[PDB]
């Protein structure tokens, strides 16, 4: 099974590992488009409570 | 591919879903 190199990945690190977060009243809404979205880090990582 | 407002007659002098720059 062969596919192109897994590059041009979507920057989930700019969302989950952000230095500053918004309030719930007015949250930050980042558009994620035109990429490879790797969710294995978010799913398997033990840093998340849920 | 933004919802752009263009001039009545656009020229060059001398909501977005896609963006790319070379
Ligand atoms: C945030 O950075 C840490 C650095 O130790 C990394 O282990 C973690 O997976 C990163 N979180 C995300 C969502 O990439
Ligand atoms: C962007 O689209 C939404 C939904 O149609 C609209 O309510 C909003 O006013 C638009 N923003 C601009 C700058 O056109």
């Amino acid at each position: 099974v062969r596919f192109p190199n897994i590059t041009n990945l979507c920057p989930f690190g700019e969302v989950f590992n952000a230095t500053r977060f918004a309030s719930v009243y007015a949250w930050n809404r980042k558009r994620i488009s035109n990429c490879v979205a790797d969710y294995s880090v978010l799913y398997n990582s033990a840093s998340f409570s849920t | 591919v933004c919802e752009f407002q263009f001039c009545n007659d656009p020229f060059l002098g001398v909501n977005c879903t896609f963006e790319y720059v070379s």
